[PDB]
């Protein structure tokens, strides 16, 4: 920060729930909490500008489970694909798809 | 079967309603030394349904200076608000099981206040907008003191469920250990409902029926039935948080049959007070209900949040 | 959930939109500050439900407690606008070009 | 009077949540092979969907990493009805 | 009288009565001489939602025991 | 100042009852010995599964099983 | 019922752009309480109860004052409705149709990753704890009283101070 | 106002700024920049007159778009990366619309239309705090997240500043609007450097403030708010055109008082970016912020005006006012540019 | 510098406050009418309101008035006594009192004892008529209405 | 007691079924009279309660006064006495409830 | 779904009320009777002008004093955590800080009306 005064008395007024991984009332994961914390390990030490190319993985990994783009675009393609063919006349939908399953319990 | 059992929690609460009318007009009859409706039945068991037929049977006022649109739609939300308020209700298995019924009750009740807001302003008129305005002060009043002794009363409770109330009062009331928070919830249901002495908005010899004044048939009639339903919805209220019946997991209905007697009791007692008293000043309730009830019920506050802690009383998270 | 962030991210410009393009009264521009204020809220409070971050649901609070100091604060300048010259106008403020 | 029950009520409360932490086992093997089974019935679909497209790995991953990711309520129960799918979310939300 | 008051006093406990007792046994008839459960934690949800997947019929109350 | 609080009791005796009702909240936990038992019995509340641990070979205190001697005897919240 | 969402979100948007027209704070007022509704209703179906009765309460509470207040100050003889204005209803029903213009072209341009039509209601909660308990709404805002405390403190100020800048700019 | 309002407004006026320092949640920023927000009206408005109800009612509805498009950018970067700061790879369109509204709460060109206006509507003080105090925090969040600004937009608007600025205290008598076009230029100077080495731009925030608060003093010794006040000034209190002169000329920088520095020493860095003619552009605008001081010198300590019968009462009786702060920090200006390697 | 615009602009005042047409005094009114309830009868009492309390009354009463003074010009001395049983009519011997001593007193004549004694009787019988009237309509209006009930019986 | 027979008051005129004009009648509080029988919703019923309103009564031949309520509002039913007892007031009521109970409207209509 | 179906049984019983309120009867509308009441005589204005509110302070407190208790109402659920101790002293400040907001404001005659 600007002033800093937590760090200058070893307080954490603010600084111990900044982002996903830190400290859920009583523990319960956040959902991407391995992707964070990953990408929070890399870039530690380095600041910024070398960080945002050597610890890109892991930065995209984290992306991916937080706003979950590429798995909405191929659930979306099989669905589109499957619409195609059973419209088409091609596809035919198992038992356990239809709704008429052997539930496993 | 859902259907059915609205039914049978909708049409019962109409008759129940509609009966009560007349037990008001009885019992401040008999305190006024006089005998109320005996003619139009045995005992004036049917002036109710003639009241509703007369009223659906009168030629609605439309007029010109209105606005139509909130002025038909205030009393609909008026008893649409009413109705729903005894949906999550515990009598001791209720319709609607709802982990936050007091946040439920509290925001109806808030909304409920927009059909007075609403109808007086839309009817375009003098005494009407008192009435509104009036309404208005009556709720800043009242909401603060009613959310905070709600929230101390079920600090001993451990949740905002209506149905924890009955296992918190299994062996007990609340009442022993919460009096004072069980008078000034009774005073601010009594302010609520706009219920005399605290009537304020169709206060028919300050303001010439105030919110209502523009409003003849089954509207007014609408206002009437939801005023009357959201008295023994209070009642009901406080004889589930209070004045804890007896549950008796084989005898439910046990239970039912004891919320009624107290429901019963509380709203004569409604009824009793209308006929006792005059009226208060709608400044005088604001004096009385900021600068008496709010500092004791903060007390009172943080007298039960200290007193899980020094007595080892934290209740449980379900 | 992407589709309702889009919407309400819509609703805080078309707020915004609103509170920025005057009109007569003020009290319309103080309603689109509460409106840009909920659409924030209810963001802040789907994230946090998604994500799962119960860490920074005390987030949302502090906005409606901050939002309401500002309408506060707002409503008695209002009041004093009032008092002075008498109708809510926001064209009668036009005195401290000169 | 209220002391003594909310003691006794925060010691019901005790057997209850060792009732549940004695049975989370069986729970969390169960619904690992679950979620593991419609994963599976997932992909031995998809294969049949995707036979024909010119690039498409059918067990193909969106992560660089390797680790187990644990999937999401619309991949699970997506290629499913909408039943199961507005069942997984509004189920709970929308009480019994 | 005063006496006279407690034909609409009956009525109205009638009334008030029976949206309890109602609730008591429709919730008993569905589900069948059981109480409606309560879901108030996901725990219970997911309780629900296996004993449901046990029955072989989709209805949650039926309570498969030891025959198995 | 006796006086003083007798002429109050008399006129406004709702900030009286304020007055000592707040006060008597912040004093009493500073009072009781039961005010221990609060945090204690909320820590002894499992809302999460006990996660077991590595048997390193250097755990004596830590128990093999749950009904062992060793751990927290919860014996205190019972006959409180 | 998959859409419900997304007719809430529509109708979010609708309440919010009716309020950016400006009315007279009365109908203002109305938008604001049904926004609020329709705010609360979305965070339920996120998985949020606390959040939205808060929401729905709060407002509540402050469009009463915005009543009390513009009888008083925002009044006028005729308080133009958004029937009252051509222009504003003309605005009103091509606001309508541009977000659905809007809609229907951003459905095209991308597939997905802005606006799903085809799957909707199929990315809304995102991995569900299914099983556990102590884990709603209100733990995480009770947090304000251990754990995040300057928050509470920092709330509190805001509010005792704005008594006396009332005070002092009502005088 | 009693005493004990006092110490609560004031104490959040301080307390906003630091919360907006001493925080690394974007959120608590927020609440710092509201608490400054809510605490100055009760004093801009405490004259209780048209002009400070409508300055009150300007600053108010122009800081609280402000601070909710900051929210949004907040908001949306939690949206986009789960945490409460402004990370590297977040959205330049997040970032810009951040910059814009910290734009609109400086008073930064083309946002610039209401900051003369408040501040000829409420006294020398709140003047002073209005335009030194408030524009600490604001900067703050800039200065923290330097390296992530587009540096095109934020060096348009220095430019609109500049511009704008000097063209309008060409024209204004009124000596609250002119420190106001001050405000807007040194901010102009300030914010095209603070991608570029941003302790430069605390340089002539410093510099910036202790030549206010004097002239600001200097104003209130004899409330004096328009050029044929402070030119009846050769008679009431004549003791201080040296100071006034010298502190105008180091506002408008000339070289050898340190008002100069700044400029100097921004254009050298960004003249090692190559930076080259909008640095000029700048530094030819600043000789026409100097100008309307020039005129301002000119008629209140050069060619000294008409005076009154009335004055000389003012000569008969005694002042106090003068802080013994003043004579600091106009000697502090004014005196120090031989120590500027110490400053830099 | 002199635009067409800037031309009309003049300069602002030396202590910050501009001198203004200070807004008239706008109250609202209100005919607190004869078919109110609170209005004892017929009363007009157009009244004005800076909100809800009162900053003028005027009483425009006029609505009981029938010309019993020109019919009692026109009218003889017993023939006019009912239009005092007429004028208050809750405290109705009081006023046939007060007219029967009038002309008494013209007369030079005097009633006898047992006439005095059951006047002054039925005098304080209509005391106690209009202070129960009285009483009991004041709390009516204020809010409280059992006493009516239980009076009127009396 | 009349809310013995369903006939409790309401104050204002909209939520009233019927108007009982209880005294003198002028000639400056007719149109009020007038206005507040026609706010009042059909179907809606008159007493004249009293020789001044029945006619003009003790003030026939008065300046200000109208000679009975006649002339400005229709009336179902003339109550007489100066004043009338609450008996004969009530035995009125009763009337106006046996002509409402004669009222045949429906009947007309089918035959229409 | 259960309680929107009860939601919308409540809302269609109302509108069929008013459905029946309004085309079951009978008509006779003219202008004097569909104009405002005013007591027999007619308005001297609009009830659509100014009506001066005397208690606005006492709105506007009212409206922080339901932001406080907001922050007050997790209280149920911070009760069940370890410290106990943070919360007591926390819920303290909070309440304390409300009650000398609302003596300030009684003393300072805030909570009298403006006359
Ligand atoms: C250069 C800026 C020039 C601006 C022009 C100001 C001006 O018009 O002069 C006032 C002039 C009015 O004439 P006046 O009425 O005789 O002045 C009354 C004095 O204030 C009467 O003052 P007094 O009666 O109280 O006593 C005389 C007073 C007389 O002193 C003064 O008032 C002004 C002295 C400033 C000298 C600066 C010369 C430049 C030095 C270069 C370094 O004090 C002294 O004796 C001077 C002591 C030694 C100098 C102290 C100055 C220290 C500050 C140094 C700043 C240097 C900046 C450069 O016009
Ligand atoms: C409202 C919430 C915000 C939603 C966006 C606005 C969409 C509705 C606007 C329709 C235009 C209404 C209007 O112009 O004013 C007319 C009216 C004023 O009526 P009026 O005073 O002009 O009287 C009209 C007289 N007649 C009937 C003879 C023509 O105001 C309203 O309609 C506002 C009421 C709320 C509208 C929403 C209705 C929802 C339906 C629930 C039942
Ligand atoms: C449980 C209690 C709650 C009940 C609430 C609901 C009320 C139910 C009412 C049932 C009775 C229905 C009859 C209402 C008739 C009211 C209208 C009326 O009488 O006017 C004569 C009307 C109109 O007849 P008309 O055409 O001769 O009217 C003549 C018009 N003028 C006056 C101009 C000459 O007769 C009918 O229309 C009767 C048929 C309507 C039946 C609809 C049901
Ligand atoms: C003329 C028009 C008049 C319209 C009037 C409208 C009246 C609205 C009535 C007031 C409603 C305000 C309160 C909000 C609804 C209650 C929220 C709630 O807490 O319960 C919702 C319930 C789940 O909530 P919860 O109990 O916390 O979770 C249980 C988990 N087993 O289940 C849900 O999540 C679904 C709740 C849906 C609420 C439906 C609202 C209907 C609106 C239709 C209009
Ligand atoms: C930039 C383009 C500007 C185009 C100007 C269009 C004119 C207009 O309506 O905007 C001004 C309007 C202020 O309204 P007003 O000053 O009262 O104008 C007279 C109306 N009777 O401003 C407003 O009333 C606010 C309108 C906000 C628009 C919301 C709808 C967006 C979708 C279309
Ligand atoms: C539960 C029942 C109710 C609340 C009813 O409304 C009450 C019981 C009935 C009433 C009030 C009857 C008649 C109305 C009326 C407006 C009379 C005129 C009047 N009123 C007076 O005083 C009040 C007078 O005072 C001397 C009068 O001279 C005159 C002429
Ligand atoms: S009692 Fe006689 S004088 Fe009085 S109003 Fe009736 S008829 Fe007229």
């Amino acid at each position: 920060p600007f002033l800093d005064i937590q760090k200058k008395l070893g307080i954490s007024l603010d600084r111990h729930f900044m982002f996903l991984s830190a400290e859920q009332p009583y523990k319960n994961a956040a959902r991407c909490h391995a992707f964070e914390k990953e990408w929070i390990e890399c870039a530690h030490g380095i600041g910024g500008t070398r960080a945002k190319k050597e610890c890109k993985i892991e930065f995209d990994d984290f992306e991916e489970c937080l706003l979950r783009y590429k798995t909405m675009r191929r659930m979306h393609d099989i669905k589109k694909q499957r619409e195609k063919l059973m419209k088409e006349g091609k596809y035919t939908p198992p038992p356990h798809h239809s709704g008429r399953e052997e539930p496993r319990p | 079967m859902f259907f059915i059992n609205i039914l049978t929690l909708l049409v019962p609460i109409l008759i129940a309603m509609a009966f009560l009318t007349l037990v008001e007009r009885k019992i401040l009859g008999y305190m006024q030394l006089r005998k109320g409706p005996n003619i139009v039945g045995p005992y004036g068991i049917l002036q109710p349904f003639a009241d509703a037929m007369k009223l659906f049977m009168k030629e609605p006022m439309r007029p010109l200076t209105t606005s139509m649109s909130l002025f038909i739609i205030a009393p609909t939300l008026s008893l649409t608000l009413a109705l729903s308020l005894w949906v999550p209700l515990p009598m001791p298995h209720p319709l609607i099981n709802l982990n936050l019924g007091i946040l439920f009750i509290l925001a109806t009740s808030s909304l409920s206040v927009y059909s007075i807001l609403w109808s007086g302003w839309a009817s375009n008129s003098k005494y009407s907008l008192f009435g509104a305005l009036r309404a208005v002060a009556q709720t800043i009043s009242y909401e603060v003191t009613m959310a905070i002794i709600l929230l101390s009363v079920l600090l001993m409770n451990g949740s905002y469920s209506l149905q924890t109330l009955i296992t918190t009062q299994e062996h007990m009331w609340l009442l022993l250990p919460a009096w004072p928070m069980a008078m000034m919830w009774f005073i601010s249901t009594l302010a609520e409902t706009n219920r005399a002495p605290f009537d304020l908005t169709e206060g028919e010899s300050e303001l010439v029926s105030g919110f209502n004044v523009e409003y003849a048939a089954g509207p007014f009639a609408l206002f009437f039935m939801a005023e009357y339903t959201n008295i023994i919805l209070m009642n009901a209220l406080t004889t589930i948080i209070f004045l804890g019946p007896l549950y008796y997991i084989n005898l439910p209905e046990l239970y039912s049959t004891n919320f009624m007697m107290e429901a019963l009791l509380l709203s004569s007692t409604f009824l009793w007070i209308r006929a006792s008293y005059p009226r208060f000043r709608y400044d005088q309730l604001m004096h009385l209900l900021w600068k008496n009830f709010l500092p004791l019920t903060l007390a009172l506050c943080m007298w039960h949040i200290s007193l899980p802690i020094f007595t080892a009383g934290v209740p449980p998270y379900m | 959930m992407p589709s309702t962030f889009f919407n309400l991210t819509m609703a805080f410009s078309l707020s915004l939109l609103g509170t920025l393009m005057f009109r007569s009264h003020l009290m319309s521009t103080l309603l689109c500050l509460e409106g840009m204020v909920l659409s924030l809220f209810i963001m802040t409070s789907v994230t946090s439900l998604n994500s799962n971050s119960m860490s920074s649901m005390p987030i949302p609070i502090t906005i409606l407690v901050f939002a309401a100091c500002e309408a506060a604060v707002g409503l008695a300048l209002l009041v004093k606008v009032s008092n002075t010259y008498g109708t809510d106008y926001v064209q009668n403020l036009n005195l401290l070009q000169c | 009077r209220m002391m003594r029950w909310n003691q006794e009520r925060r010691r019901l409360l005790i057997e209850d949540l060792e009732a549940r932490i004695a049975l989370m086992p069986l729970f969390q093997a169960e619904k690992d092979r679950r979620t593991l089974q419609i994963l599976r019935e997932n992909l031995e679909e998809e294969a049949i969907i995707m036979k024909d497209v010119p690039n498409w790995k059918v067990g193909e991953s969106v992560f660089h990493t390797t680790r187990w990711v644990p999937p999401l309520i619309g991949e699970m129960y997506g290629l499913r009805t909408k039943e199961e799918m507005s069942n997984a979310n509004f189920g709970f939300t929308w009480y019994t | 009288m005063w006496f006279e008051i407690l034909p609409g006093l009956a009525i109205m406990g009638v009334c008030l009565v029976i949206p309890g007792v109602s609730t008591a046994y429709i919730h008993k008839f569905t589900n069948g001489g059981k109480e409606k459960r309560v879901a108030r934690v996901q725990y219970q949800w997911y309780l629900m939602e296996r004993d449901r997947r046990i029955s072989g019929v989709n209805r949650y109350y039926v309570s498969k025991g030891l025959e198995n | 100042i006796s006086a003083f609080l007798k002429n109050a009791w008399a006129k406004e005796p709702v900030l009286v009852v304020s007055f000592s009702v707040w006060g008597l909240a912040i004093i009493m936990p500073m009072i009781s010995p039961y005010t221990k038992y609060a945090s204690m019995i909320n820590k002894a509340t499992p809302y999460n599964y006990p996660v077991p641990v590595r048997d390193d070979g250097n755990m004596p205190d830590v128990p093999s099983h749950p009904q062992d001697p060793l751990g927290p005897s919860l014996d205190w919240l019972k006959n409180l | 019922m998959n859409n419900y969402i997304f007719v809430l979100s529509s109708l979010f948007l609708v309440g919010c752009l009716g309020l950016a027209l400006k009315p007279s704070p009365i109908y203002g007022g109305l938008g604001l309480i049904v926004s609020g509704f329709v705010g609360c209703l979305m965070v339920l179906g996120f998985g949020g109860s606390f959040l939205g009765l808060m929401v729905f309460l709060i407002y509540l509470g402050g469009m009463l004052v915005v009543f009390g207040y513009t009888t008083a100050m925002a009044t006028e003889e005729y308080p133009e409705t958004w029937g009252s204005n051509w222009l504003i209803l003309g605005f009103l029903v091509l606001g309508v149709i541009m977000e659905v213009f809007l809609i229907c072209v951003l459905n095209y341009y991308d597939e997905v990753g802005v606006i799903n039509l085809d799957g909707l209601g199929d990315w809304l909660m995102y991995e569900v704890d299914d099983v556990g308990v102590m884990l709603e709404g209100g733990i995480g805002v009770a947090a304000m009283y251990s754990c995040a405390t300057w928050m509470m403190v920092v709330a509190g100020w805001s509010l005792f101070a704005g008594i006396f800048i009332i005070i002092e700019i009502t005088r | 106002m009693n005493p004990i309002t006092l110490a609560i407004i004031y104490f959040t006026i301080f307390l906003g700024p630091v919360i907006t320092m001493s925080s690394t949640n974007l959120m608590l920023m927020w609440v710092g920049l509201e608490f400054s927000l809510l605490a100055i009206i009760p004093m801009l408005i405490n004259k209780k007159n048209p002009r400070s109800t409508e300055a009150a009612t300007k600053y108010f509805v122009t800081q609280a778009t402000a601070s909710m498009i900051i929210l949004l950018a907040i908001v949306l970067n939690y949206k986009q990366l789960g945490t409460w700061m402004f990370q590297q790879q977040t959205n330049g369109l997040i970032l810009n619309m951040t910059l814009m509204a910290l734009s609109m709460k400086l008073g930064l060109a083309p946002f610039h239309f209401w900051l003369p206006e408040v501040t000829q509507g409420i006294p020398l003080h709140m003047g002073l705090i209005l335009l030194t105090w408030q524009k600490i925090a604001p900067l703050s969040i800039l200065i923290q997240i330097y390296p992530l600004l587009n540096s095109t937009i934020i060096l348009m608007l220095a430019i609109t500043s500049i511009f704008m600025g000097a063209w309008g205290g060409l024209n204004q008598t009124q000596m609250r609007k002119i420190m106001a076009y001050s405000s807007i230029a040194h901010m102009g100077w300030m914010l095209a450097i603070l991608p570029y080495n941003p302790s430069l731009t605390l340089l002539n925030l410093m510099i910036y403030i202790i030549l206010t608060a004097p002239m600001f003093m200097a104003l209130m010794l004899n409330n004096s708010m328009t050029i044929n006040s402070i030119s009846l000034l050769w008679n009431k209190t004549p003791a201080m055109l040296t100071m006034i002169s010298l502190m105008l000329l180091s506002l408008g920088g000339l070289p050898p008082l340190t008002g100069f520095l700044p400029k100097w020493i921004i254009i050298t860095e960004l003249m090692k970016n190559n930076c080259l003619i909008m640095a000029t552009l700048m530094a030819m605008m600043a000789l026409l912020n100097l100008f309307f001081y020039t005129r301002l010198i000119y008629s209140t300590s050069l060619t000294m005006f008409p005076t009154n019968n009335n004055s000389k009462m003012m000569t008969h009786q005694t002042k106090t006012k003068p802080n013994l702060m003043f004579s600091t920090l106009a000697i502090m200006s004014t005196m120090t540019l031989p120590l500027a390697p110490q400053l830099i | 510098y002199p635009s067409k615009e800037t031309a009309h602009w003049k300069p602002p005042p030396w202590n910050d406050v501009d001198i203004l047409k200070e807004k008239a005094v706008t109250n609202m009114t209100l005919n607190f009418g004869p078919q109110h309830p609170a209005a004892h009868g017929v009363l007009r009492l157009v009244l004005e309101l800076s909100g809800e309390m009162v900053r003028k009354c005027d009483p425009h009463i006029g609505l009981l008035h029938r010309g019993t003074e020109k019919l009692i010009e026109y009218k003889t001395y017993l023939q006019a006594l009912p239009y005092f049983d007429r004028l208050d009519y809750v405290s109705m011997m009081c006023n046939e009192q007060a007219y029967s001593i009038a002309v008494e007193k013209l007369l030079n004549i005097q009633p006898p004892p047992r006439a005095q004694w059951i006047r002054v009787l039925f005098g304080e019988i209509t005391r106690i008529l209009n202070h129960i009237m009285a009483v009991t309509t004041h709390a009516l209006d204020i809010g409280a209405m059992t006493p009516f009930f239980w009076m009127f019986e009396e | 007691d009349m809310d013995r027979f369903g006939v409790v008051f309401r104050a204002s005129p909209r939520q009233a079924d019927v108007m009982i004009v209880a005294g003198t009648l002028t000639n400056k509080m007719a149109p009020a009279l007038r206005k507040v029988y026609d706010q009042m919703p059909e179907p809606r019923y008159v007493v004249s309660m009293g020789s001044c309103a029945n006619g003009g009564g003790y003030y026939h031949y008065s300046y200000s006064v109208v000679r009975g309520c006649d002339r400005i509002v229709p009336v179902d039913i003339y109550v007489p006495g100066c004043p009338p007892t609450a008996e004969a007031l009530l035995y009125g009521i009763l009337q106006l409830q046996r002509k409402i109970k004669r009222e045949q409207k429906l009947k007309i209509w089918y035959r229409r | 779904m259960n309680l929107y179906t009860v939601i919308f049984i409540n809302i269609l019983l109302s509108l069929t009320l008013i459905l029946v309120a309004f085309w079951l009867p009978q008509m006779n509308l003219y202008s004097e009777k569909a104009n405002p009441y005013e007591c027999g005589f007619d308005p001297t204005s609009s009830a659509r002008l100014p009506f001066s509110m005397k208690f606005f302070l006492v709105a506007i407190t009212f409206l922080l004093f339901d932001l406080e208790i907001a922050l007050l109402l997790p209280l149920p659920w911070a009760i069940q955590t370890i410290k106990t101790s943070t919360m007591m002293i926390m819920a303290f400040i909070l309440v304390t800080i409300l009650s000398l907001g609302l003596a300030y404001e009684w003393t300072q005659k805030g909570l009298e009306w403006t006359e």
